[PDB]
C-alpha cells in the first residue's frame, strides 16, 4: 500500500548539444502482476514535454489536468507555454494539493522557442522543482537511473549519441528493477524537430 | 441572494407576471396535440420569416423526455431548454429508485410542478412556457396527452391546441375531432394534425413539424417529402 | 401617507403608521376582558363566528401550568406568540427548575414583538394580548400590544368596543380586587365587565370563553356547557 | 435469529423465529419479526433489533406516501430500493440489517427482494437471512421443489425455522408463519418450539439425536 | 476531551435540622505537588446557597463566573430580585446540572465533582450532587473523591436516613463535619490542613468560616513503631 | 480519555395484570463499589397515567424521562388535550431513543399503564429504541436473576398440570394486585441477597383507572 | 428599504415580453454588423469594426472575433466587455468536456450551455442581461459545419448565413439573395465582404475597419484549420475580389 | 454490543 | 410597489385580502358534515370540450381518514396537500395513531402565513378539509390562505359560494342522513353553475368511519343525479 | 462478486461474469448478472465491494442514459470509459470512495471497431485486447497471451474465454458458480444463455 509502487514505471530526461532526450518505460502493474505494457507516461503540451512516474491514475488524472491548463493558456496568451513557465505551472498545481498529494514524480523537457536553450526539470510529489543541467531521473528505479546517469553521461552529447546513452541508461536500470521496464519509449527533442523511438528490451 | 417578490396578487384577485406569461405563450409558434387510437401525434408550426436556416442543427420543436415520452411547448425557446432538462433529468432519477420509466402523468405532473414553483418564489418570473406532454405509459397501449401551463395548472386532452392562433385551431379541432371515435389509424391522425395546422399556418412547406409517438418507445419525426404529401392530398380534396 | 410603506419609516411627526394599522387590527377584533384580584385571575372573551353554521373562534390559550392569555386580532399572529410563550416558560422550567415570572413573560414579549417594528422585509403582529398568571409574587395580568408595550394592570379590556368594559372596571376597582379565594364571584365581576361592551348580541353558551388561573388553581379554560353557571 | 422466504407455485411462504439475544442472554422469546407494511408487503427482520425494527416501519411510511402521491399500491421492486438506497447512506455507520421484502402486485407477481445494511440488494426464489440461516438452508433446499401444495410449503417454512431454532444457539422462542398469494398475505400463526419439536419429533420420527 | 490539571480534592457536606453545612480544603494540586494554599473552593450565592466544587480549578473559575453572572442576569429588570424572585438553591442547581450534561454530551466536559448545598424559600433543605459527567443524586450526607470513601461513613453514623435529619443539631453536624475533615487529613495525600467551612440555616442565615485548621491530632504513638517486622531498635 | 457513561446500578421491574399495572425499582444510586445515595426514585409518574423508568446510566436516565415528560406536554398542546395512550407514547420514546442511535442513551426504559380497552400494559425497550409489550419485564443490573423467576411465576413457564404426564400445560392467568405486590417484593428481597448494586429500599407505582398509587418498602443497607 | 431603486430586470410586460431582453437587442442593433456564411468546405466570419480612429492600433487588436477553441470561434455584437466574460466561461466549458470525455466538445453542446447562462440572467438573480449576440462558426465530426447565433433573452437557432448587430434587415436580405447551398468558402468569402460593403454605414470598406476569419478543413488531411486574417491578409482580399 |  | 406583508390602513394584510379575490374566481367546492359521513362535493369547469374532465383533480385525499376539497388557483394547492399527507403519516410514526382532523388542519394553515420577503406570496387558493377522528367525530374545516379556519356543519367556497352558502343555511339541520346530503350538494351545485351539471363536469366524495375516505365514480354519481331530479319533479 | 474477464476479438468484446453471490459461508445467489448496458452498444461489467459495485453501475448508466437522450447520440466507448475514469478519480479521495473495479466493453460504430477497457477503482484506465479483474488474472492474462490471436472470430473467442473459465474451475479456490457471457458488436448487446 504505497501510491508510488503499486503501478510501478520510471521516467530519466538528458540534456545534450542543442537537444534534450526524455525517455520511459511502458510497464503499467498491479503490484506482482503486470498489467499493460503499452502505458506510455510521456505526454507533450505543443513543444513542452512532461513524463509523469507513480501512481497511474494521477499520471493521467495530471496529463488530462496539464492539457486542459496549457490550452487555456495559448488561447488567452496567444503563444505556446515555454519549459520554464510550465514547470512553475506544475509546482504550482502539484503544491496546491499540499495535504493531499497527487502520488506523481513529474519530469518537464523542453527547448526554449526564443532562446534556443535546452531545459529540463524534476519535482517531488508536492511540486518541488530539481533543476539540473544534466539530466533528471524518476521512479520506482530512480537509484538504478542515478547510478547509470551519473556514470554514463557526459555533457554537450549530439542527439545520436545522446539517444544511446539515455536509451542504456533507461535499459539497465530497468533490468534491475522488479515493477519496471515491459518496453520503453526514447523521445530525441531538437529546435523544430522530434524523434520518438520505442526500445527492444527484455520482456521480463 | 435576490429575493424581491415578483409574482404577486393584485386588487382584482389576479398574479399579472403569470398572465404576461400566457401572453409570452400566446405570442408563441402554434404548437398543436392530437391523439389517436393507438397513437399521438404533436404538430409544430414553424415561422417561415427566417430563411437561410439550418434544419440539420436548429433544436427541434418536439423534444425527448425519455424514449417513450415526448415534450413540445409554445412560448420562450430559451425557458423550454430549463424544463426539458429538469424534465429529463427527473426520468432518469425516477427509473433509478422506482426501477420503472416514468408515466406521462406523472412527467406532467413534475414539469407542472416546477412551473408553479416560479409563480410564488422570491427572485424568479414564471415561464413564459405551455408543453404539450405526450407518450406511453410502461406497458401500456393507451395514449396520453396532457398540457401545462405557467400557472402550473395541466390537465389531460383528447386534442389540444398552442400558441398562435390555437383559439382557431381549437376551434377546428372542437368540431373536426370525435371522442366517440378517435383517428383509428397513425395516417387519419397525422392527417388532423395537419389539416388543423393548414388553417392558420401559411404555407404546407417547411413550416410544418410532424412527431408521431407509438407504444413501447416507438417515436419517429416526419422529413418534409412526408408531411408535404398530406398537404398535398388535403388541398386537392377541399377543391371541391 | 407617504411614510406606511413599511415598518422602518418614520413619518415627520414622529409616527410609525405601520405599527398604528397593526393596532387598528385589534379594534376590529372580538372583545375579551381582563381582571384578577390577590388570590386568582380571570380572562373572559366574547369569542366570534363566520356565520350561523361555523363554529366560534376560540380567544384564550394555554402557555403553562401557572400561565395563559386571550387574544383579539389576527389569531395566527397570537398562535406564534403564544407559542414562543410556551417555549420561554419550558425552557425556565427545564433548565432552572422554576416557573416563568408573569413578568418576565410580559419583558420578553415586548422584546419579541419590538424586532418586527425595527427591521426591513417583516412586519409588527397584528394583535393584541391579555396574559394573566399567577407566580411566586401573586396573581398576575398583563395587556400586549404589538407596538412592543406591555402594561401590568388590575383589570382591562381589548378589542371592539372594548371601552364599555375598561370604563366599568375601572368603577369596579375597588372592588373585585378583594374577591379573594373565591373563584365564581371573579368570573361574575367578569362577566358583567365584558357585557357592557355588547350591542344588539347577548351572552350565550357557545359564544362566552372564560379561563382562570390562581393559588391552588392551575390555568384552566371554560366554554360549553361549563360556562352555562355565569349567563 | 433465523429468517426464511420461499417463493413457490401458491405464491411465497415466509417464516421466521422470534428469539432476541444480547450476548448469551436470551433477552426475548416473543419478538415480532415480520412487519406488516400492507395487506400485500411483508418484511422480515434479522441484525439489530432498533435497526430493523426502525426503518422497516419508516418503510411502510414511504410505501404509505407513495400510494396516495400516485394513487397505486408501490411495487416490491421500489419498495425494497426505498429501503436499500436508505441503508447505502448510512453505509459504515455501523447497521446491522439483514431484511427481506417480500410481496405480490399485478405487474411483478409473487417478488422477494434481499436487502442487507451494507448495500446489496437481490431478487430471488428462496432466501435464508440470520445466525441461523445455514440450518434453515439445510432443510429447506433439501426438501424445496417448485409444485409444493401450499399445505407442504407451510409445513417446509415451520421446520426450516424448527430446524434451526434447534441447532442455532441464538435463534428460538417460536414460529411465525405467513403465506402471500395474489389477493395480498395471510397469517398462519404462531407457533412456540416448546410444543412444537415434541410434536414434530413424535409425528415425523426425526429428531433421533435428542433423547426422547 | 480533557485531562484535570490543577485540582482540587473532597468536598463534604450534610443536612442538620434547620438547614445544611459544607465544607471543603484550601488546596490546588498540581499533580502530586501541593501547588496553591489559598483556593476558596466554596463559593455563595446570594445569602441562601453555598456551591462546593472539587476537580480542575479552571473549571472551577469558569463555574463562579457563570454563578456571578447568574446573580446579575436575575437582577435585571426584577424588583424582587432580593425577595420573592431571588436565585434559590434548586434554580442554581438546575443551572449548573444542565450546563455540566450539556457539557459532556458534547464531550467536551467541565471536569469537575459539585455539591450545591442550601436553603429553599419555604425553610426545606436543599442537598444535591452532580458531575463532569452530569450524573446527580440527592441524600442526606454528600462528598466528593476521597470524602465519599471516608467522610460520608462517619456523616452516616449521624444522619444514616431521613427521620434522623430533626433530631441532628448544629453543633452535632459541625462537628462531624470538622471530625471528616481531620480524617481526610490523615488518609488523603492531596488534602491540606487549613480548610473552609459553611452552614446555611433557615434561621440564622448564611454563616461562612474561612481559615480553619484541622486540630486535635494523633500522632504520638508513631515513637513506639519501630521497623516494618523483625526490628526491636 | 474522557468516558461519557457510567453505571449507576440499580434495577427495575414491571408487571401487567387485567385491569392495572406496576413498574417497580429498587432506590439505590451506586458508582463503583460506593453508594451514593440509598433513596434516589427513578420510576416516575408522566402524565396520562404512564409511568416510566429509564435505568442504567441515571444520566442518560434522567434526560430520557425529562424529555418524555416534555413531549407529553407538548401533545396535549398541539392536539387539543388529547390523552396520550400508552401505545403512542411507547412509538414515541422510540423515536427519541433512535434519535440518539450513533450516541445511544445507556438504559434500559420500562414504561407502565392501561392500554386503550382499559387492560394493563407493560412495554420495554432497548437502548437504541426497539420495543415491544409484555406482561413482564424486569430491567437493569439484576434482571438476570429476577426474569426467569418471573417467567416461571407469571407467565406459568416450565409448569405442567400435575398428573397429566407434563401433556398439559398450566394454563395462564391474570394476577390480582396483591399477588403481584408479593412477586415484587420477593423478587428484590432475592436480587437484594445475591446482588451488591441491588438495596436499600423498594419504590413500586401501581397503576389504575382511578391514578397513579404509590408504594415503599424497606430493603437490606449492606 | 432597497425595494424602492430596483429596477426589476427579470420581469414580463403586459404584452409578454422581457423588458431588458428587448432594450439589450436595442443596444445590440447600434453595434458594428457581423455576418457568418457556412460554405459546403467552410466557415466564413465577417465583422465590421465600430467607427475606428487612424490611430488605432490594427494588428494587435480583437474587438469582433475570439477563438473558444481549435474547432470552434464566435463573432461579436454588443457590448465587448460582457462578450469577454461569456467567451472565458465558454473557453472554460469546452475544456471540462475535453477533461471529462478526451474528445473536443460539439458545437450545438458549448452554444447550448452559453445560451443557458444568458437566460439564466433574464429569468433569476434581479442582474441585467449581456447585452451581447454571438455567431458561432465551428465543426465537429458529427454535424460538421455549423452556424449558430445566440442573444440576450438565451434563445439560439442554428443558420446557412446569418447577420447580427447593424443593419441585419438589409443584410439578411442581400444574403438570402445570392446564398446558394452548393457555395464554396472561397464563394462566401466574397459574399460576406459584398454585403457589409452594401450595408455599412461608413462611407467606403476598407481593411483596417474589418475583422475577418475561416475555418477550413484546408490543413492536410481531415482536420480543421482556424484563420483569424492579419490586416495584409484583409487587405489582399479585399483588392482580390473588386471593393477597393 | 447491540441487540439482535 | 410596496411590502408584501403590509397592513392597510383597516388593518388588514393586502396580499391575503388580494388572494380572496382571486378564490372568488375558482369553482364551486361544497362541504356537508352529518353524523353519518361528511360529504364533499366541486365543480369540475372544464375550460374546452376536448379537456378530459376526468383528469381535473379537485378532491383528493390526504390519508384513509381525512379528504380534502380546493377552489381557486388549484396549483397552489399540491404543495399543501403534500405538506398534510406528510403531516398525517409522519405523526402516524411518531404516535402510531391516526391525526386529528383539526390538528392536520392547523398543520395546513401554518404554511398559510409562512410568506413576505419562506414563499413570495400567500395561497390562492381556499381548502375544504374533511374527515373523522375518535375525539370530535366528522368534522368539516374551512382553511383559507389568511392562516385562519373555521369548523363549518356545512360550506361553500367558490365563485357561486355566497349563493350557495345561502341555501345551505336553510337546508341543512343535524339529523341530515348521509344521502340526503349526496343530494344536497348536487341540488346546491346545480343552481350555482355556469353549465348544465351531470356526472363528468361535476364529482362527489366522502369519509366515513367504516370505508374512510372515498371519491364516487362517475357512474356512482350519475345515479345521485338523476334521483335527485326525479324527487324534486315529485313535489 | 469475484471474476470478471474480458476479451476483445475482431469484430466484437466478450465479457464473462461470475453468477456467484457469496456473502459469509452462504452463497445467496447463482444466477446473479454483474453488467449494466450504458448504451445501445456500450456494456460494463463490474466487481467489488458489496453495495457500491451496483451503486455505482447504476449512476453511471443513469447519467449516459440521460446523454443519449440530450443529444439524441451515442457516446463512443471510449469517451463512456472517460467518463467513467473520471468518476472513479473523484472518488478514491472522497470521504468513502466507491470500491468497484470495472470492465467497459464497447464498439465504436464511427471506427467500426470493438473496444475494451479496463478501469479499476482508483481510476485507473487501460484500453486492452482481453483484461480482468481480481485474482481471475493471475491465471488468465497467462492463458491468453499464448492462446490469444487478435485476428480471432467471435466463435473463437467464446472458445477461448471457455478455456479460461475451465482453468479457473480448476484452480480457484471459490466456487463461482460459473459464468454469463455477453457479446457486443456492431448490432448491439446480446446474451450467450448455454455457456
Ligand atoms: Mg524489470
Ligand atoms: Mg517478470
Ligand atoms: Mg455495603
Ligand atoms: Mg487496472
Amino acid at each position: 500500500s504505497d501510491p508510488s509502487s503499486i503501478n510501478g514505471g520510471i521516467v530519466v530526461a538528458m540534456t545534450g548539444k542543442d537537444c534534450v532526450a526524455i525517455a520511459c518505460d511502458l510497464r503499467l502493474g498491479s503490484q506482482s502482476l503486470g498489467v499493460s505494457n503499452k502505458f506510455e507516461k510521456i505526454f507533450h503540451y505543443g513543444h513542452v514535454f512532461l513524463g509523469i512516474t507513480g501512481l497511474a491514475t494521477d499520471v493521467t488524472t495530471l496529463n488530462e489536468m496539464f492539457r486542459y491548463k496549457t490550452n487555456l493558456y495559448k488561447l488567452k496568451e496567444e503563444r505556446a507555454i515555454e519549459p520554464e513557465t510550465f514547470t512553475q505551472l506544475v509546482s504550482s498545481s502539484l503544491y496546491e494539493r499540499r495535504f493531499g498529494p497527487y502520488f506523481v514524480g513529474p519530469v518537464v523537457a523542453g527547448i526554449n522557442s526564443k532562446s534556443g536553450k535546452p531545459f529540463i526539470a524534476g519535482f517531488d510529489l508536492i511540486g518541488c522543482i530539481d533543476e539540473a543541467k544534466d539530466f533528471i531521473v524518476s521512479g520506482t528505479a530512480s537509484d538504478q537511473l542515478f547510478g547509470m546517469c551519473e556514470s554514463l553521461y557526459e555533457p554537450n552529447l549530439e542527439p545520436e549519441d545522446l539517444f544511446e546513452t539515455i536509451s542504456q541508461a533507461l535499459l539497465n536500470a530497468a533490468d534491475r528493477d522488479a515493477l519496471s521496464g515491459w518496453g520503453a519509449v526514447v523521445y530525441i527533442i531538437k529546435k523544430d524537430e522530434v524523434v520518438k523511438r520505442y526500445l527492444k528490451m527484455r520482456q521480463d | 441572494g435576490y429575493d424581491r417578490a415578483l409574482s404577486i396578487f393584485s386588487p382584482d384577485g389576479h398574479i399579472f407576471q403569470v398572465e404576461y406569461a400566457l401572453e409570452a405563450v400566446k405570442r408563441g409558434t402554434c404548437a398543436v396535440g392530437v391523439k389517436g387510437k393507438n397513437c399521438v401525434v404533436l404538430g409544430c408550426e414553424r415561422r417561415s420569416t427566417l430563411k437561410l436556416q439550418d434544419t440539420r442543427i436548429t433544436p427541434s420543436k418536439v423534444s425527448k423526455i425519455d424514449s417513450h415520452v415526448v415534450l413540445s411547448f409554445s412560448g420562450l425557446n430559451a425557458d423550454s431548454r430549463i424544463l426539458i432538462e429538469k424534465a429529463r433529468v427527473e426520468a432518469q432519477s425516477h427509473r433509478l429508485t422506482l426501477e420503472d420509466p416514468v408515466t406521462v402523468e406523472y412527467l406532467t405532473r413534475y414539469v407542472a410542478g416546477v412551473q408553479q414553483r416560479y409563480t410564488q418564489s422570491g427572485g424568479v418570473r414564471p415561464f413564459g412556457v405551455s408543453t404539450l406532454i405526450a407518450g406511453f405509459d410502461p406497458r401500456d397501449d393507451e395514449p396520453k396527452l396532457y398540457q401545462t401551463e405557467p400557472s402550473g395548472i395541466y390537465s389531460s386532452w383528447s386534442a389540444q391546441t398552442i400558441g398562435r392562433n390555437s383559439k382557431t385551431v381549437r376551434e377546428f379541432l372542437e368540431k373536426n375531432y370525435d371522442r366517440k371515435e378517435p383517428p383509428a389509424t397513425v395516417e387519419e391522425c397525422v392527417k388532423l394534425t395537419v389539416r388543423s395546422l393548414l388553417e392558420v399556418v401559411q404555407t404546407g412547406a417547411k413550416n410544418i413539424e410532424i412527431t408521431v409517438v407509438k407504444p413501447d418507445s416507438d417515436i419517429v419525426a416526419l422529413s418534409s417529402e412526408e408531411i408535404n404529401q398530406y398537404v398535398t392530398q388535403i388541398e386537392q380534396e377541399k377543391q371541391e | 401617507n407617504n411614510y406606511d410603506g413599511d415598518t422602518v419609516t418614520f413619518s415627520p411627526t414622529g409616527r410609525l403608521f405601520q405599527v398604528e394599522y397593526a393596532l387598528e387590527a385589534i379594534k376590529q377584533g372580538s372583545v375579551t376582558v381582563g381582571l384578577r384580584s390577590n388570590t386568582h385571575a380571570v380572562l373572559v372573551a366574547l369569542k366570534r363566528n363566520a356565520d350561523e353554521l361555523s363554529s366560534y373562534q376560540k380567544k384564550i390559550i394555554k402557555c403553562d401550568e401557572h400561565m395563559g392569555l386571550s387574544l383579539a386580532g389576527l389569531a395566527p399572529d397570537a398562535r406564534v406568540l403564544s407559542n414562543y410563550l410556551r417555549q420561554q416558560c419550558n425552557y425556565s422550567s427545564l433548565v432552572f427548575n422554576r416557573k416563568l415570572a408573569v413578568e418576565r413573560a410580559g419583558h420578553l414579549l415586548c422584546d419579541k414583538a419590538q424586532k418586527n417594528t425595527q427591521s426591513y422585509g417583516g412586519r409588527p403582529y397584528g394583535v393584541g394580548l391579555l396574559i394573566i398568571g399567577y407566580d411566586k409574587s401573586g396573581a398576575h395580568l398583563l395587556e400586549f400590544q404589538p407596538s412592543g408595550n406591555v402594561t401590568e394592570l388590575y383589570g382591562t379590556a381589548i378589542g371592539a368596543r372594548s371601552q364599555g368594559a375598561k370604563t366599568y372596571l375601572e368603577r369596579t376597582l375597588d372592588t373585585f380586587i378583594k374577591i379573594d379565594g373565591n373563584p365564581d364571584e371573579l368570573i361574575k365581576a367578569g362577566v358583567e365587565a365584558i357585557s357592557q361592551s355588547l350591542r344588539d348580541e347577548s351572552l350565550t353558551v357557545d359564544n362566552l370563553s372564560i379561563a382562570i388561573v390562581g393559588k391552588d388553581t392551575p390555568f384552566t379554560i371554560y366554554d360549553g356547557e361549563a360556562v352555562a353557571k355565569y349567563i | 435469529t433465523t429468517t426464511l422466504a420461499f417463493r413457490f407455485q401458491g405464491g411465497i411462504i415466509v417464516a421466521v423465529d422470534s428469539r432476541a439475544t444480547a450476548g448469551n442472554w436470551v433477552a426475548s422469546q416473543t419478538v415480532k419479526k415480520v412487519i406488516e407494511i400492507n395487506p400485500f408487503l411483508l418484511g422480515t427482520m434479522a441484525g439489530c433489533a432498533a435497526d430493523c425494527q426502525f426503518w422497516e416501519t419508516w418503510l411502510g411510511s414511504q410505501c404509505r406516501l407513495h400510494e396516495l402521491r400516485e394513487k397505486e399500491r408501490i411495487s416490491v421492486a421500489a419498495a425494497s430500493k426505498i429501503l436499500s438506497n436508505l441503508v447505502y447512506q448510512y453505509k459504515g455507520a455501523g447497521l446491522s440489517m439483514g431484511t427481506m421484502i417480500c410481496g405480490y402486485t399485478r405487474k411483478e407477481g409473487p417478488t422477494i427482494y434481499y436487502v442487507d445494511s451494507d448495500g446489496t440488494r437481490l431478487k430471488g426464489d428462496i432466501f435464508c437471512v440470520g445466525s441461523g440461516q445455514t440450518f434453515a438452508y439445510g432443510v429447506l433446499d433439501s426438501n424445496y421443489k417448485w409444485d409444493l401444495s401450499v399445505e407442504d410449503a407451510l409445513y417446509l417454512g415451520k421446520r426450516s425455522i424448527l430446524a434451526a431454532a434447534h441447532r442455532d444457539a441464538y435463534s428460538g422462542g417460536s414460529v411465525n408463519l405467513y403465506h402471500v398469494t395474489e389477493d395480498g398475505w395471510i397469517y398462519h400463526g404462531n407457533h412456540d418450539v416448546g410444543e412444537l419439536f415434541w410434536k414434530v419429533k413424535e409425528e415425523e420420527g426425526s429428531f433421533n439425536n435428542v433423547i426422547g | 476531551t480533557q485531562q484535570p490539571i490543577v485540582t482540587g480534592t473532597s468536598v463534604i457536606s450534610m443536612k442538620y435540622d434547620n438547614g445544611v453545612i459544607i465544607a471543603a480544603d484550601n488546596l490546588g494540586s498540581y499533580g502530586s505537588l501541593l501547588r496553591f494554599n489559598g483556593v476558596e473552593r466554596l463559593i455563595p450565592v446570594g445569602d441562601n446557597t453555598v456551591v462546593g466544587i472539587s476537580g480542575d480549578i479552571s473549571d472551577m473559575q469558569h463555574i463562579e463566573r457563570l454563578l456571578k453572572d447568574l446573580v446579575t442576569e436575575n437582577a435585571y429588570d426584577n424588583p424582587l430580585a432580593d425577595a420573592e424572585e431571588a436565585l434559590e438553591p434548586s434554580y442554581i442547581f438546575e443551572y449548573l446540572a444542565t450546563v455540566m450534561y450539556q457539557r459532556r454530551s458534547k464531550m467536551n466536559p467541565l471536569w469537575n465533582a459539585i455539591i450545591v448545598a442550601g436553603v429553599q424559600s419555604n425553610g426545606d433543605q436543599f442537598l444535591r450532587y452532580v458531575n463532569l459527567l452530569g450524573v446527580t443524586y440527592s441524600s442526606p450526607t454528600l462528598a466528593t473523591g476521597f470524602g465519599a470513601h471516608m467522610a460520608n461513613p462517619l456523616l452516616r453514623k449521624v444522619v444514616d436516613r431521613e427521620s434522623d435529619i430533626p433530631k441532628t443539631t448544629v453543633q452535632v453536624a459541625e462537628e462531624a463535619i470538622v471530625n471528616a475533615m481531620r480524617v481526610l487529613y490523615y488518609r488523603d495525600a492531596r488534602s491540606s490542613r487549613n480548610f473552609s467551612l459553611a452552614i446555611i440555616d433557615k434561621n440564622t442565615g448564611l454563616t461562612f468560616k474561612k481559615n480553619l485548621q484541622v486540630e486535635n491530632m494523633k500522632w504520638d504513638f508513631a515513637k513506639d513503631i519501630k521497623g516494618y517486622g523483625t526490628q526491636k531498635i | 480519555q474522557f468516558n461519557p457513561y457510567g453505571d449507576n446500578g440499580g434495577t427495575i421491574l414491571g408487571i401487567a395484570g387485567e385491569d392495572f399495572a406496576v413498574l417497580a425499582g429498587d432506590t439505590r444510586n451506586i458508582t463503583d463499589y460506593s453508594i451514593n445515595s440509598r433513596y434516589e426514585p427513578k420510576v416516575f409518574d408522566c402524565g396520562d397515567n404512564i409511568v416510566m423508568s429509564a435505568n442504567g446510566f441515571a444520566a442518560d436516565g434522567d434526560a430520557l424521562v425529562k424529555r418524555f415528560k416534555n413531549s407529553v406536554k407538548w401533545y396535549h398542546f398541539d392536539h387539543n388535550d388529547k390523552k396520550l395512550s400508552i401505545n403512542s407514547a411507547a412509538r414515541n420514546i422510540q423515536h427519541l431513543l433512535y434519535g440518539k442511535r450513533f450516541f445511544p442513551y445507556y438504559v434500559h426504559t420500562i414504561i407502565a399503564g392501561l392500554d386503550e380497552d382499559g387492560k394493563g400494559a407493560v412495554y420495554s425497550f432497548d437502548p437504541v429504541g426497539s420495543y415491544e409489550r409484555e406482561q413482564c419485564r424486569a430491567g437493569g443490573a439484576a434482571a438476570s436473576l429476577i426474569m426467569p423467576f418471573l417467567d416461571n411465576q407469571v407467565n406459568f413457564k416450565n409448569q405442567y398440570e400435575p398428573g397429566t404426564n407434563g401433556k398439559v400445560k398450566k394454563p395462564l392467568k391474570y394476577l390480582s394486585v396483591e399477588e403481584v405486590i408479593k412477586l415484587v417484593r420477593d423478587s428484590f428481597t432475592s436480587a437484594t441477597e445475591r446482588h451488591i448494586q441491588v438495596g436499600d429500599g423498594l419504590e413500586i407505582l401501581i397503576v389504575t383507572k382511578d391514578g397513579v398509587r404509590k408504594e415503599f418498602y424497606e430493603l437490606k443497607r449492606d | 428599504g432597497s425595494r424602492r431603486y430596483d429596477s426589476r430586470t427579470t420581469i414580463f410586460s403586459p404584452e409578454g415580453r422581457l423588458y431588458q431582453v428587448e432594450y439589450a437587442l436595442e443596444s445590440i442593433s447600434h453595434a458594428g454588423t457581423a455576418i457568418g456564411i457556412m460554405a459546403s468546405d467552410g466557415i466564413v466570419l465577417a465583422a465590421e469594426r465600430k467607427v475606428t480612429s487612424t490611430l488605432l492600433e490594427q494588428d494587435t487588436s480583437t474587438e469582433k472575433l475570439y477563438k473558444l477553441n481549435d474547432k470552434i470561434a464566435v463573432a461579436v455584437a454588443g457590448l465587448t466587455a460582457d462578450a469577454e466574460i461569456l467567451i472565458n466561461t465558454a473557453r472554460i466549458h469546452a475544456q471540462n468536456y475535453l477533461k471529462t470525455y478526451n474528445e473536443d466538445i460539439p458545437v450545438e453542446i458549448l452554444v447550448r450551455r452559453l445560451s443557458d447562462i444568458k437566460q439564466g440572467y433574464t429569468q433569476h438573480g434581479g442582474l441585467r442581461p449581456f447585452g451581447v449576440s454571438f455567431i458561432y462558426a465551428g465543426y465537429d465530426d458529427r454535424y460538421g459545419y455549423q452556424l449558430y447565433t445566440s442573444n440576450p433573452s438565451g434563445n439560439y437557432t442554428g443558420w446557412k448565413a446569418i447577420s447580427v448587430g447593424a443593419n441585419t434587415s438589409a443584410a439578411q436580405t442581400l444574403l438570402q439573395m445570392d446564398y446558394k447551398d452548393d457555395m464554396k468558402v472561397d464563394d462566401a468569402i466574397e459574399l460576406a465582404l459584398k454585403t457589409l460593403s452594401k450595408t455599412t454605414d461608413s462611407s467606403a470598406l476598407t481593411y483596417d475597419r474589418l475583422e475577418f476569419a475561416t475555418i477550413r478543413k484546408g490543413a492536410n488531411d481531415g482536420e480543421v484549420y482556424q484563420k483569424i486574417f492579419k490586416p495584409q491578409e484583409i487587405k489582399d482580399i479585399l483588392v482580390k475580389t473588386g471593393i477597393t | 454490543x447491540a441487540l439482535f | 410597489d410596496r411590502g408584501v406583508s403590509t397592513f392597510s390602513p383597516e388593518g388588514r394584510l393586502f396580499q391575503v385580502e388580494y388572494s380572496l379575490e382571486a378564490i372568488k374566481l375558482g369553482s364551486t367546492a361544497i362541504g356537508i358534515a352529518t353524523k353519518e359521513g361528511v360529504v364533499l362535493g366541486v365543480e369540475k369547469r372544464a375550460t374546452s370540450p376536448l379537456l378530459e374532465s376526468d383528469s381535473i383533480e379537485k378532491i383528493v385525499e390526504i390519508d384513509r381518514h381525512i379528504g380534502c376539497a380546493m377552489s381557486g388557483l388549484t396549483a397552489d394547492a399540491r404543495s399543501m396537500i403534500e405538506h398534510a399527507r406528510t403531516a398525517a403519516v409522519t405523526h402516524n410514526l411518531y404516535y402510531d395513531e391516526d391525526i386529528n382532523v383539526e390538528s392536520l388542519t392547523q398543520s395546513v394553515c401554518d404554511l398559510a402565513l409562512r410568506f413576505g420577503e419562506l414563499m413570495s406570496r400567500p395561497f390562492g387558493v381556499a381548502l375544504l378539509i374533511a374527515g373523522h377522528d375518535a375525539d370530535d367525530g366528522y368534522q368539516l374545516f374551512h382553511a383559507e390562505p389568511s392562516g385562519t379556519f373555521y369548523r363549518y356543519n356545512a360550506k361553500a367556497i367558490g365563485s357561486g359560494s355566497e349563493g350557495a352558502q345561502a341555501e345551505l343555511l336553510n337546508e341543512w339541520h343535524s339529523s341530515l342522513t348521509l344521502k340526503e346530503a349526496e343530494l344536497l350538494v348536487l341540488k346546491i351545485l346545480k343552481q350555482v353553475m355556469e353549465e348544465k351539471l351531470d356526472e363528468n363536469n361535476a364529482q362527489l366524495s366522502c369519509i366515513t368511519k367504516q370505508d374512510g375516505f372515498k371519491i364516487y365514480d362517475n357512474e356512482k354519481t350519475a345515479e345521485l343525479i338523476k334521483e335527485l331530479k326525479e324527487k324534486e319533479a315529485a313535489e | 462478486m469475484d471474476i470478471i474477464l474480458g476479451i476483445r476479438v475482431q469484430d466484437s468484446v466478450i465479457l464473462a461474469s461470475s453468477k456467484a453471490v457469496t456473502r459469509g459461508i452462504s452463497v445467496l445467489k447463482d444466477s446473479d448478472d454483474k453488467t449494466r448496458q450504458l448504451s445501445p452498444h456500450t456494456l460494463m461489467s463490474f466487481a467489488g465491494e458489496a453495495g457500491d459495485t451496483v451503486q455505482f453501475a447504476e449512476y453511471i448508466q443513469a447519467n449516459i442514459q440521460l446523454y443519449s437522450i440530450r443529444e439524441d447520440y451515442e457516446l463512443s466507448p471510449q469517451a463512456v470509459s472517460s467518463f467513467v475514469r473520471q468518476e472513479l478519480a473523484k472518488s478514491i479521495r472522497s470521504r468513502r470512495p466507491y470500491q468497484v473495479n470495472v470492465l467497459i466493453g464497447g464498439y465504436d460504430k464511427k471506427k467500426n471497431k470493438p473496444e475494451l477497457y479496463q478501469i479499476d477503482y482508483l481510476g485507473t484506465k487501460v484500453e486492452l485486447p482481453y483484461g480482468a479483474h481480481g485474482y481471475s488474472g493471475f491465471y488468465t492474462f497467462s492463458l491468453l497471451d499464448h492462446h490469444y490471436r487478435p485476428d480471432m472470430t467471435t466463435e473463437e473467442g467464446l472458445d477461448l474465454l471457455k478455456l479460461c473459465v475451465q482453468e479457473l474451475e480448476k484452480r480457484m479456490p471459490m466456487d463461482f458458480k460459473g459464468v454469463i457471457v455477453k457479446i457486443v458488436d456492431k448490432d448491439g448487446i446480446r446474451q450467450v444463455d448455454d455457456f
